[PDB]
Parts: structure tokens; sequence; C-alpha cells
């Protein structure tokens, strides 16, 4: 998939999904 | 927080407030002086002396008759943290003391929340669903359940991106989760801090539980860096 933080300036966590 | 009902007015005491700059995260009150959040939250390191912590909140930013507030005298970021893979996600904040030599407080309102012995609530300020314009205004919580690591870990669900460090909950099926704006955030269990709200894949989709930091393994180094 895409994953991210939870944060609302949020970044994306890398190696997920591709 | 998503497929959430607004929380009552004292059923998160531990849970805190973190501002600076144009930025905001979540913690939990471990100890009268001692915030534990996620160590992304202050990856980008700013200085100890613009942090503002409040206490006691319910409405997200809102001035309130118990809300308490501090300054932060230090913080300490888990000295394995990766901004890549995001393991080893958690930090401490230490709360500046006034001149009593206190600094939190305790009252109904503002009281620390116990570390795990070694179903849950989750809670929350930020969006109520992915993709939302604004933070929730009034804090919410949701009930979720624990996920084994060996089925948050399968390749349908999240696979190789999860490391020792991390938990998972929340429904197969969907629907109950945190999103962002929720980062630091408590995951609660059975009451103790067993979750840091750290990261999903989208807020509550189907197969996608959300993402956490393991308390209970950082025990430890918790342990260590929390005296004084
Ligand atoms: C609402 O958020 C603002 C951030 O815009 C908070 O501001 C801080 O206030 C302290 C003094 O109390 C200053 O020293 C900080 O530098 C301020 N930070 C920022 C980023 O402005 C304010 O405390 C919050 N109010 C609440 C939660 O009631």
């Amino acid at each position: 998939x895409f994953a991210y933080d939870r944060r609302x300036l949020s970044n994306n966590x890398r190696n997920y999904x591709g | 927080v998503v497929g959430g009902l607004v929380a009552l007015r004292g059923a998160h005491p531990y849970i805190a407030a973190l501002y600076w700059g144009h930025s905001f995260c979540a913690g939990s009150l471990i100890a009268p002086c001692w915030v534990l959040t996620a160590a992304h939250c202050l990856q980008d390191r700013p200085a100890p002396e613009d942090l503002t912590v409040v206490l006691g909140q319910e409405r997200r930013n809102h001035s309130c008759e118990p809300c308490q507030t501090l300054a932060v005298r230090s913080y300490r970021l888990h000295e394995a943290f990766s901004p890549v893979s995001y393991q080893h996600d958690l930090a401490l904040l230490r709360l500046q003391e006034d001149a009593d030599g206190s600094c939190a407080l305790l009252s109904p309102y503002v009281q620390p929340v116990c570390l795990p012995s070694g179903l849950c609530q989750v809670a929350g300020w930020g969006h109520q669903f992915e993709g939302a314009e604004e933070y929730a205004s009034f804090l919410q919580e949701a009930q979720v359940p624990f996920l084994s690591l060996e089925r948050c870990s399968a390749p349908d669900v999240h696979g190789s991106s999860i490391l020792p460090g991390m938990l998972c909950a929340g429904f197969l099926e969907g629907g109950t989760d945190a999103c962002q704006g929720d980062s630091g955030g408590p995951l609660v269990c059975e009451l103790t801090l067993q979750g840091i709200i750290s990261w999903g894949s989208g807020c509550g989709d189907r197969n996608k539980p959300g993402v956490y930091t393991d308390v209970a393994y950082y025990l430890a180094w918790i342990r260590e860096h929390t005296v004084s």
C-alpha cells in the first residue's frame, strides 16, 4: 500500500508497498 | 481516530498535548515529570525552549480550568530510532518543574498512566477519517483489539514492515483506528499504556491495522532514562 506516520506534517514510512 | 466517539472529559487523564512552532503531537504522562511520545514527532529536533505541553485538556488547543501548561526542559529520542523503517519510535520528555519542584499537579484530570506489567482503547484529537481537513475538537476514543505479530506481519496485512519493537491493533475487517494528528497517542489496554501511536497505511482500511511502538518492549530503556 502506502504508509504515513499519523502526524498532521506527515512523512512516508519509505519501503512500505513499493 | 476513526470509527470512534467523543471521550469523557475525565476518561484519559494521562494524555498530553505537545505544541511547538507549527507542529503538534500527543503523548502520555507516565510520571509526574515525564511524558512518553513518538520519536518521529521530535525528529526535526526543535529546541526544548519552544515546546509547550498541556495536560488535562479536552478540546484541542482550548484553554480550560483543569488544564495545566508546562515547559519542556529536555527530551531524549531513542538512540536507535530510524526515520526510514520507523523502528524504535519513542521519546521521553522531561517537563520543567516550578519553584516547588513539582511538575504535573495531579488531580482527577491529570494523572500518570501505568506502564505495562508485562481489549484496548485508542485516543486522540486527529482526523476522524483519512484525508480529513481538520482535527477533532473533542478528544476521541475508540476500542480496538490487539493483533498478534504473526498475523500483522502476514503478507496481505503489513508484511516485512513490522519490525522488533512494533505492535499492531485493529479490526482486519477495518473501521476503528488512529490517523494523522494522533502521533504519540496512547494505546491503553488491561489500565496501562501498551502502545504509542506511530504509523499505518490509511486510517482503518480493511486488512490494515494500526502500527504502534510496543511500550513493553522498551521497559528497560524507559526505566533507565526515566530516573531524574
Ligand atoms: C495552543 O497552541 C498554541 C500554538 O499556536 C500554543 O502556544 C504556545 O504558548 C507558550 C506560552 O504559553 C509559548 O511560550 C509557546 O512558544 C507557544 N507555542 C506556539 C507554537 O505558539 C498554546 O499554548 C496552545 N493553547 C492551548 C493548548 O490551550
